[PDB]
RNA sequence: UCUGAUCGUAUUGGGCCUCUAACCUCGGACCGUAUAUCCGGUUCAGGGACAGUGCCUGGUGGGUAGUUUAACUGGGGCGGUUGCCUCCUAAAAUGUAACGGAGGCGCCCAAAGGUUCCCUCAACCUGGACGGCAAUCAGGUGUUGAGUGUAAGUGCACAAGGGAGCUUGACUGCGAGACGGACAUGUCGAGCAGGGACGAAAGUCGGGACUAGUGAUCCGGCACCUCUGAGUGGAAGGGG
RNA sequence: UGCACUACGAGUAAAGAUGCUCGUUACGCGCGGCAGGACGAAAAGACCCCGGGACCUUCACUACAACUUGGUAUUGGUGC
RNA sequence: AAAACACAGGUCCGUGCGAAGUCGCAAGACGAUGUAUACGGACUGACGCCUGCCCGGUGCUGGAAGGUUAAGAGGACCCGUUAACUCCCUUUGGGGGUGAAGCGGAGAAUUUAAGCCCCAGUAAACGGCGGUGGUAACUAUAACCAUCCUAAGGUAGCGA
RNA sequence: AAGUCCAAGAGUGCGGCAGUGAGACGGCGGGGGAUAAGCUCCGUGCGUCGAGAGGGAAACAGCCCAGAUCGCCGGCUAAG
RNA sequence: CUGUGGGUAGGGGUGAAAGGCCAAUCAAACUCCGUGAUAGCUGGUUCUCCCCGAAAUGCAUUUAGGUGCAGCGUCGCAUG
RNA sequence: AGCGAAAGCGAGUCUGAAUAGGGCGUAUCCACACAAGAGUGUGUGGUGUAGUGGUGUGUUCUGGACCCGAAGCGGAGUGA
RNA sequence: CUGCUGUGAAUCUGCCGGGACCACCCGGUAAGCCUGAAUACUUCCCAGUGACCGAUAGCGGAUUAGUACCGUGAGGGAAU
RNA sequence: UAUAUAGGCGUCUGGGGGGAACGCGGGGAAGUGAAACAUCUCAGUACCCGUAGGAAGAGAAAACAAAAUGUGAUUCCGUG
């Protein structure tokens, strides 16, 4: 209630556009992570991912380059950016998709 | 007297423009070259 | 009775927005006015509505030029 | 019993990242033609809410 | 059998006259039933496929019901007002009340916008034809006294006033740093593709000399979109 | 019935004072009376306004109770 | 406590008789064991002289030919998806145009009610019931001069 | 540029919590009024009361002096 | 006129009509329940002290004795 | 892990034919450079970002919601 | 998914459901049923519990208690 | 009124009513909130009706999900 006057949640106009009950949202870890998180490099799938806390447990990951890659490593997620994928290359490890 | 009149591009037919117009003192429909910025080019826009 | 008056328009809050010697941005305002009684000077516009404004940095200066009250943008060299 | 969030609040106002809410401006849904375009796009798009309104703002949209 | 007057059947329709069987009759007589103006079975006599109420439907409908019938206001009512713009009140920044003093506004613009380039207006004669206070284009004289599309101001003679040429800068699409800004509305747009001319080079424009000429949100219209599309394909719908 | 060993005048005060000011008057306590004051008691003014109710009115709004249409149960030989 | 109500008397309206009206969802009831000289309703209010004009507005009562006018199986056309046709790329498949059967939408032409519009009645229905101003209108006055407007202009009677 | 600066217990921003949104009078500047009202409506880094005791205006919210941390049977003063 | 026995019941009854009467209440009786109705309104809200300390303005308002936000208070942080 | 309305992309993202600028994000802070003095930017390199469960307290939401108070409204019954 | 009104289908190349329709694809074989446990409650009985009340509290009721008393009645309703 | 029946006679078996809560199925307010009010809310609440049982209703998919050699009656909790 504001005195009467059209309230500012009535005289603002609705945000636009719609939710899209489909979308579908990434639980996203970054490839800094990942170095912190596995300095030995190795396989990183979504199940070493959720050990060592970088991302939900039931979730579609994705995996996004923000860090720095250094190590070797496997990594498994979802989908990968272009960036993730190219410091998972560039640090002679392999991006698979899955 | 002075409807809101909408010039459409000729080409595209996009709607582009909404103006106004004398029905009266200029009763045909106006024309006048301004550019859809779906096309890019200043192309003749008409009265809808 | 009845009077016939009891109007009138909202102020516009006219006048002079930086006086001469405060240092403005290029874009500030620095008077607004109805018609120009200041008129735009060296690095200083004229909008539509007659609000001058700075075109460039610096600091206002209020001059004359030719009988007619100016705002002009004197600029301020870094120390 | 859960505290209910204001329906309106929720459909006009939005947080961003740090947690600014945004709002869009009135004046952009019709009577279009006498706008100047300038007008128009400075209507256009997202603010913050101002600060006397923040406080409410973030009560409807809490609870 | 093709334009085609008439075809004879069967299917299904508006309507009129009806045959009684539905249904109706507080018309009669019987019986249940000793009691019975109940009601319900039989029968007769009438109506009758109507009426009756069932569903849906249009109208009339204070008969009943729930309600609404604004605020300001030198009490309230009557009267007047309510939003926007301009002025003075307003005490030389801004702002500042009264049912204070005045007015305007809910428009006009396809030119009265943009741009280039030109011009100045009032007021009197040497002097004029019908011509006068006033026409002329009489400049012959005369220093910026009229005119701004429209109220008021602030401006405008450098012109923003008067003329022409072209044109459509409501750069529409994208947008500077900035600023005017209880919460809900304004000024420049420097840059970008694409323009407008005038032109010649330089050059300027996001409707108007400026401030009024407008109405949030919600709801829906209408166009376009490389957006979503309730298993998938579209679609409906939604979104921009 | 807030108190109380509860005066009067002119004043001052929320503008009509026993209670404040400056004065004037007045021994203490009763009894019978009168009603000028305590803006006396009584009843959270019936007026006025504002808010809300109720009931009433009506060509205020929106509904609802109370009349027409369709087919449904009504129904056909030969009908026009 | 009255001047109000009622009252006997009046007038209008309704009612063909498990009437009209009323209480009831209904059955049923009252009306009435009545019958239009009876009931119900409205107004007036003994009795006497009377109740003049007006049906324009609104009700009511009839209906004049039209027009408007919901509810329907009147369902053209159009739109969705697609068996399939065509063509472009491109060839272990998606890009346009045509698209039957269907089934699923929105549905126009046409289609007939009441009511409304409309015509005539109705004032003891709600309600109405002016001027002129030229006259001797008699200068106590009712008519008359012959004048505009409606549907009419307040008739008798009464009146500080 | 200084001053104030062991403070104004300042300004600004963001948060928790507010209350207020009936003002009054006095001086000055004004509108309405009759350039009446203890009138009404404004402006006033004006004051006081509101929310302020103390002294003075006799009494007397708003005037003058002066802002009560407590106790002294000390002193100097303000208005008067 | 009156006794006795009856009948009519609340948006209803009854009313020679006064809005009268319907159990000392009637412009819609009473009891219980919804129910702790709701009231921008009135009232009340209880121990202490230390520090700070307002407002009665602006805008908007089916608003004008209400409220929102701002203004002004306070308490935390940040700048100083 | 944000941006957007998603095909979505992701330390970026949205807007835009337009690597044109803006919006919102990339905790914060420190150094290095490159730049421009249009209010500072750009990368590069450093430390590495802090939530979340109880629970106290103040506000607050839904409830009677700090307490009292209407006239009245509804349901069902009781009364001639 | 359902009520009332009409209209009214086929039996597996059937029919539904996938929030309208498909080469579709999946779920499968309604218009007739019965079915325990997990669940809700406590008139009553039993054994206990209380950072519950302790006679104006706690049940209205520690005594006469739904008593006395009030009301025609529904009902209200104590004190000790 | 005739095969034939409504009914009448006789005999057995049940039913009736109460109960605080819980259940199921129907009917269904208004105060109130929406700062007015009608949609809406209140609330399928209060109340009312019909009915059980120790529990009751639902229950053994013509289901849900979406391309997973997905779960496999109902009910009731927590989440979502």
């Amino acid at each position: 209630f504001e005195g009467g006057q059209m309230p500012i949640h009535m005289r603002l106009p609705k945000l636009k556009g719609f939710k899209n009950r489909f979308r579908t949202e990434y639980q996203v870890v970054n490839v800094g992570d990942i170095n912190k998180a596995f300095p030995q490099g190795g396989t990183v799938g979504v199940d070493e991912l959720v050990a060592k806390g970088l991302v939900r447990k039931n979730s579609l990951v994705k995996v996004l380059g923000d860090g720095k890659l250094t190590v070797k490593v496997d990594v498994t997620a979802n989908k990968f950016s272009g960036s993730a994928r190219e410091a998972i290359t560039a640090a002679g490890g392999s991006a698979t998709e899955l | 007297v002075r409807p809101k009149i909408t010039l459409a591009c000729e080409v595209c037919k996009h709607r582009n423009y909404i103006t106004k117009k004398n029905r009266r003192n200029d009763p045909d429909r106006l024309e006048i070259k301004k550019f859809c910025p779906n096309c890019g080019t200043h192309q003749p826009h008409k009265e809808s | 009775s009845s009077s016939r008056n009891g109007r009138d328009s909202a102020a516009q809050r006219l006048g002079v927005k930086r006086f001469g010697g405060q240092v403005v941005k290029a874009g500030e305002i620095l008077v607004r006015q109805r018609g120009t009684h200041f008129h735009p000077g060296v690095n200083v516009g004229r909008g539509g509505d007659d609000t001058l404004f700075a075109l460039a940095p610096g600091a206002v200066e209020f001059g004359a030029k030719r009988g007619r009250k100016t705002v002009n943008i004197v600029p301020v060299a870094r120390p | 019993p859960k505290a209910k969030t204001h329906s309106g609040a929720s459909k006009r106002f939005r947080r961003t990242g740090t947690g600014k809410i945004v709002r869009q401006k009135a004046n952009r849904r019709h009577l279009l033609e006498h706008k100047p375009t300038k007008r128009t796009r400075r209507l256009d798009g997202r603010t913050t809410v101002s600060a006397a309104d923040n406080s409410r703002i973030n009560k409807l949209l809490n609870g």
